[PDB]
């Protein structure tokens, strides 16, 4: 029946789950779980950012500074174009 | 959202509430108006002023006994200064002020009021109703784990 | 029930209260001996 | 001049009828003490006094 040698079978998830996960990643990026400085303006259209216990300093009354930490700890989307909310765009790097 | 109204109408028998679990969706404002216009008018005023003043207690004074306004469920009104736009609101509570004068409390129905001004953008959909059958009679593919026995 | 739907000619406040009552669970009695669970409680 | 004084709810007096500002959403201004720095703010509520 012609079975000899070695076979390489390549597999990927179904269309339904590709659509599902791709759309989630497009809007909310990836799970990172790193302590590092955040990516604020690396994409052409928008950057989603969610931190935990973030550190932010500056010449700011601590009250406003605390509010700002809270904002990033809750997650926020930073837009780099005037078309705010339009997620159809590619949102490629740079 | 205005604090003085024209063409004010208090309606009976509007079947949804500020729980916002249900609403009647419309394809146009004209259709929306016609639907509300077929409701019984419990009371009407040409020109009136709204109070509250304090947040969350907005109301209109009506010259009827509180027993006579029990059927009241909803309010619609226009504002002379923003054209032919209709504002819609739930009747939330009747407050007895004087006899022969009730304070009718209302809360802007944000769905009905802004129905055609809202633009929905891409969102995480937890549940929705989807296409069930292909043209050829085959089922569509929906296999997301429902977690039901 | 859970998230029950109930309509009627009722101020929505009372209607909301009633939905809540069935969402929390309630026992509807059909005899004057309320609370007596010894009975058979057969169909019909 | 800004008000909201002791009331702790800041606001600015405008000489327009409340209907003239229904589209208002945001405020920006400079301060003599902070150079050419711009301050930005949400409009949260229109109050009819006069």
């Amino acid at each position: 029946n012609g079975y000899r040698g070695v076979y390489v079978i390549k597999k990927q998830l179904k269309a339904e789950y590709r659509r599902s996960l791709s759309s989630f990643f497009h809007k909310y990026g990836y799970k990172i779980n790193r302590v590092k400085k955040p990516n604020l303006r690396t994409r052409k259209a928008f950057n989603y950012v969610q931190t935990k216990d973030c550190f932010i300093s500056g010449d700011i009354n601590n009250n406003d500074l605390q509010e700002i930490r809270t904002i990033f700890d809750n997650g926020i989307t930073l837009w780099h174009t005037d078309n705010i909310g339009n997620y159809s765009v590619e949102n490629e790097l740079r | 959202v205005p604090l003085s109204g024209t063409n004010v109408r208090i309606l009976a028998d509007v079947p949804f509430s500020n729980d916002y679990k249900n609403t009647r969706w419309f394809t146009s404002s004209s259709n929306q108006y016609n639907w509300f216009n077929s409701k019984s008018r419990v009371y009407e005023m040409s020109k009136v002023t709204f109070m509250g003043f304090r947040e969350n207690k907005p109301y209109v004074s009506v010259s009827l006994p509180i027993d006579k306004l029990y059927s009241a469920s909803y309010i619609m009104f226009q504002n002379a200064d923003y054209g032919n736009k209709w504002f819609y609101a739930f009747v939330t509570e009747l407050e007895f002020k004087n006899s022969a004068v009730t304070y009718v409390h209302f809360e802007i129905d944000v769905l009905q009021t802004w129905m055609f001004d809202i633009k929905f953008q891409e969102s995480f959909i937890v549940r929705e109703h989807v296409k069930l059958w292909n043209d050829d009679g085959t089922p569509t593919i929906n296999t997301i784990d429902e977690g039901l026995s």
